[PDB]
């Protein structure tokens, strides 16, 4: 609520469907990335539109909508 | 103009400079939410910039495919002068434009400070700093489109759809597209062509494919 469906692309090709919806945090998009993906959120870069999506931040601050294409980056840390 | 001038401005830049070609998955949306639009705006108090579009660069020789996903779009061939917002070689208005290709600059270079920019805000110092490489940035005027692709066609090796942001006006319209294998891109080009002549522009046929681009009678 209100729940959208989006789309993150790994550097491998690989495609991952998250239901979503704007309010969420870019620290919340992590965690379910985490479920999906194994990948601890302190190790994600979200790129979204030419820019990496800062924790703290929500969905709605970038304006992402329904059916964007995310790209996960993986970091060391931070 | 009427067919023949615009045939002839059409050919005249296609063998020369070049020029834009946007395919349409909805001729009758971009008809009646796009062009007439623009015309009304023209034929009343002056043509404004209000629309902006999505376009491929399209020149003799050079062997650049369009976005047609199903093979079944018709399109406008639109003339070299029209309003130039930004290109690159892979609900909008100027400044939305990426400066450079952050994750191909970024599977080409892995310098992981180039998540530290904004794309659409960055320097041309910075892009230096970042050592962002040419094929990755995003540029700004026609020539420079020129330049970018000056490479591929004289090589004749084949090309992707490159994507610009236009602003064609009802003058910059100057043919239609139309795929030849494909019938319903011929329907599609048809009912376009038709409605377009009944406004007073009565524009060729156009069928283009690998740099190189002939008129056509009817589709």
């Amino acid at each position: 609520l209100g729940s959208m469906q989006i789309f993150v692309k790994t550097l491998t090709g690989k495609t991952i469907t998250l239901e979503v919806e704007p309010s969420d945090t870019i620290e919340n998009v992590k965690a379910k990335i985490q479920d999906k993906e194994g990948i601890p959120p302190d190790q994600q870069r979200l790129i979204f539109a030419g820019k990496q999506l800062e924790d703290g931040r929500t969905l709605s601050d970038y304006n992402i909508q329904k059916e964007s294409t995310l790209h996960l980056v993986l970091r060391l840390r931070g | 103009s009427n067919r023949q001038e615009k045939l002839a401005q059409l050919m005249r830049q296609f063998e020369s400079g070049g020029l834009y070609l946007r395919t349409v998955s909805d001729h009758r949306d971009e008809f009646e939410n796009t062009f007439m639009p623009k015309l009304d705006a023209c034929l009343g108090h002056g043509c404004d910039e209000r629309y902006w579009s999505s376009a491929t660069f399209i020149q003799q020789g050079l062997n650049g495919k369009v976005h047609d996903p199903h093979a079944d779009r018709t399109g406008l061939i639109i003339s070299a002068d029209a309003r130039l917002g930004g290109f690159s070689t892979f609900q909008y208005f100027p400044g939305q434009f990426p400066k450079f290709d952050m994750m191909g600059a970024y599977q080409a270079t892995w310098n992981e400070d180039i998540f530290s920019v904004d794309a659409t805000a960055v320097s041309e110092q910075q892009m230096d700093e970042l050592g962002i490489p040419d094929e990755y940035r995003s540029v700004f005027d026609f020539d420079r489109i020129q330049e970018k692709m000056a490479q591929p066609r004289l090589a004749g090796r084949e090309v992707e759809p490159t994507e610009a942001k236009i602003c064609y006006q009802p003058k910059d319209v100057l043919g239609i597209y139309v795929d030849v294998d494909s019938p319903a891109s011929q329907s599609k080009a048809r009912e376009l062509q038709q409605a377009m002549r009944e406004q007073g522009f009565d524009l060729p046929f156009i069928a283009y494919r690998g740099g190189a681009a002939q008129e056509l009678a009817s589709v």
